[PDB]
Formats: C-alpha cells, structure tokens, sequence
C-alpha cells in the first residue's frame, strides 16, 4: 500500500525496491537521485568592496591663516599645514609671502563599483532541502523533484513521494559564510561597522544597499606637498583587495562529505552523507494480483562468471518455465548483489541471463523471479582493474 | 591543481603547475577527487 524505505542517499545510486503487495504480484521500483539541494538561511551582515578614500579639493589658505573644518563622515579629515608656499602650472599659488595655510580635508567613500563589489557576509540560518530524483516503475523512467523535507507531496504516474528529511547536517554550510562574488567562503565576519585594520572587512556594509559604512583603515594626511599643491594621504591596503587576493578555496575547493557548493543561491549538490527516507505511496489498484502474472517455476540458477567488481560482475542464467508469456520482475531477494535489469520478458521455459553487480567472493544470491526464489552460487574472482571512475557494488 | 579525498576528510591539496610532472594520487576510500586546471576533475575510485 505505502511503501516508506531508505535509499543510499547517494548520487546515481540504482535504488532498487520491492514493492511486494501479499497477495498482489511482484512489484519492483529502480529510482535514483540525481540531485539533492542543500539551501541555507542566508541572513547578510557585511557588505564588502574596496574602499575608495575621496580626498577633498585642495584647502590652501594662500597667505592666510587655516581654519578648522570638524568633517563628521566616515573617515573626515582636516589637517594644518603650516608654511603654505605651494606654486601650481601658472605659478606661485599664494600671493601672500609665508603666513599661507593649508587645511587638507579628506574624506572616506565606498566602491564605485560596489554593484560589482559582492562581499556578501551572509550570516546564515537553517538549511532548506531540495531533491530531484528519478523513479523506473511500471516501465517507467521518470524524474521528480521537490522541497525534499517531507512535507509537500510528489506524485508521478499515479505514485506519491514522501522524500526527506536527510540524516544529518554536515553540509557546505559554515556558520556566517561569505559570498566572494560567487564563491563560497566560510569566514569570520567581524563588527558590523567595526572591523579591524586590513583584514577581509575593512569597510564593512551593514546594508548592502545601504548609506552607513564602517571603514576605519587608517586614512591619515602626512604632511603637503612642499611648494607643490598634493595631499599626501597615506591609508591602509585594500582589505577588500586582500580577501579577494587571498580568496583562498571555493566550496568546490573545500568540498568535504564529498560535497559540491553553487552559488546564487548557495547549493549543496551532492551532499554525499545520510541516506533519503523515501515513502512511496504507491497506488494499490495498479498492484496486479498473484494469480495474474506468468507463474514461474522450475527455474536453474547458473553463475556464468564471478568477477568481484564494480560493474555487474555474475551474469547467470535463470532456466525458468513461466506460466503465460510476460514481463515477470526479478528482485534482489538477497543483500548483495543489484540485479542488472529489473523485470525481465518471461516468455517461456528459457533462460533469462540476468547480471547481478556484488562485491562478496562466494556469492550466493537469492533472487525473487517474480514469484519463485533461487539462490545461485558464485565464485567471485578479483577483477583485473585497478582504479574506476564510477561508484560500484 | 588540487586534489582532495572524496569524503569528509578531504585534505584538499592544491598546487600550481609549471612543468610537467607525475602527481601520485593515493586510492582513498572515498576515493579521491582531483581538479587540474580548468576542466571537471577526475573522481578516482579503486576497485578491489
């Protein structure tokens, strides 16, 4: 009726299952998850780009006494240079002798380009899970995807899914992370406003689109230019430039659990940890009964070859005499070893040659053809290969 | 070019490559994930 099992919440894995209704016929689903989505709360605190220190027009008092200016801005600053003498392209700037001033007002700015500057300090939240898996019953190969928690139902070809939770939550997640215009870092983000010198943060966003920014990177006037109209403004390296120097690994360069990260919005494809509770509701008027099928009996199994590897490694034959012609199901009644196929067309007494990938060297498997039971022997020899590139059994 | 367990451990090394060379990847049991420059890297899984 409800069929509720736990796949190997893995990527590509064939999730072979026996929907067996007592007294219906043999049923067998093959469904394997593409992708699953790991979606945290991203809850933004710092805005970072690199900050741009807009010095202000040149305050030279020629031949006169400075004044004060109290340049209340994010990094505002007046300073007295004393001895005004600066000579500019048509000459000497003060026409006064000595007593010329100059008042250096220099103030902070943000990134000119801080649409493009995307130092997102997402302080992030729980995590959302999203999951697209696809499902072969009924002859049928189809994919679903869905808010993969368990509360929103999916429901293909007359089949509900149940799909989710996950197990756990080691995931690409980190606590705040930072989005280094598109890549995943997990960081330290720092006062909101008030970081420290240099370090990734020196001008901190507490709006990403906001007016108030924290930047205290040591913007500091040195004494002028000396007869030459210049604003030595000495300030501090570009934190904004550092981070982004040092960018160090992405999420695909800090993939642990074997995970892959994506961005906008963060993903995590291929958290590959936990296994999926997967409820199939499967629709009990589809579920043919026992005495309709081909009854098969009188069946041989016979390991062609036993090579314990990846790939479906015991090829053997079933000599089997099935009642009527049909497509009869063929499951894994044993823990082992996945069947290759998963309903095979009985049309007689033949034999179907079915592959079976194991791992186990003295193999016996116990296979439901259909009805019928029967457990092969096999001896499975080592396979020459060293390295693959798949998963296997 | 790094190259990182396929587990939780992962132990993500990375280098750059100026010549040629002969990276000796070990079989992890997760196996081991290595990207080489600008492509999708290899998944290596060591079968028995």
């Amino acid at each position: 009726y409800e069929h509720v099992t736990v796949i190997p919440n893995t990527v590509g894995v064939p999730y072979k299952t026996l929907v067996n209704r007592p007294g219906y016929s043999p049923m067998v689903l093959e469904m394997e998850l593409l992708s699953v989505t790991l979606e945290p709360t991203l809850s933004l605190d710092y805005i970072t780009c690199e900050y741009k220190t807009v010095i202000p027009s040149p305050y030279v008092k020629c031949c006169g006494t400075a004044e004060c200016k109290d340049k209340s801005l994010p990094d505002y600053s007046c300073k007295v240079f004393t001895g005004v003498y600066p000579f500019m392209w048509g000459g000497a700037y003060c026409f006064c002798d000595t007593e010329n001033t100059q008042l250096s007002e220099a103030h902070v700015e943000k990134s000119e380009s801080c649409k493009t500057e995307f130092a997102s300090a997402y302080r992030a939240h729980t995590a959302s899970a999203s999951a697209k898996l696809r499902v072969l019953y009924q002859g049928n190969n189809v994919t679903v995807s869905a808010y993969a928690n368990g509360d929103h139902a999916v429901t293909v070809k007359d089949a509900k899914f149940i799909v989710g939770p996950m197990s756990s939550a080691w995931t690409p997640f980190d606590n705040k992370i930072v989005v280094y215009k598109g890549d995943v870092y997990n960081m330290d983000y720092p006062p909101f406003g008030a970081g420290r010198p240099g370090q990734f943060g020196d001008i901190q966003s507490r709006t990403p689109e906001s007016e108030d920014v924290y930047a205290n990177t040591q913007l500091v006037l040195q004494r002028p230019s000396a007869g030459t109209v210049h604003v030595p403004y000495s300030q501090a390296p570009s934190g904004f430039k550092y981070w982004l120097k040092e960018r160090g690994a992405s999420l695909q360069h800090t993939a642990p659990f074997g995970c892959q990260i994506a961005t906008n919005p963060v993903r995590a494809m291929n958290c590959a940890v936990g296994n999926m509770p997967i409820s199939i509701d499967i629709p009990d008027a589809a579920f043919t009964r026992v005495v309709d099928a081909p009854s098969l009996t009188d069946m041989s199994c016979e390991v062609p070859a036993c090579t314990h590897s990846s790939d479906f490694g015991g090829v053997a034959i079933i000599k089997y005499a099935a009642s009527k012609k049909g497509k009869c199901a063929v499951h894994s009644m044993t823990n082992a070893v996945t069947i290759r196929e998963a309903e095979i067309e009985v049309e007689g007494n033949s034999q179907l040659q079915i592959s079976f990938s194991t791992a186990l060297a003295s193999a016996e498997f116990r296979v439901q053809v259909c009805s019928t039971q029967v457990h092969c022997a096999a001896e499975c020899h080592p396979p020459k290969d060293h390295i693959v590139n798949y998963p296997a059994s | 070019l790094s190259y990182r367990n396929m587990g939780e451990e992962p132990n993500y090394q990375e280098e750059w490559v100026t010549h040629k060379k002969e990276v000796i990847r070990t079989v992890p049991t997760e196996g081991l994930e290595v990207t080489w420059g600008n492509n999708e890297p290899y998944k290596y899984w060591p079968q028995l």
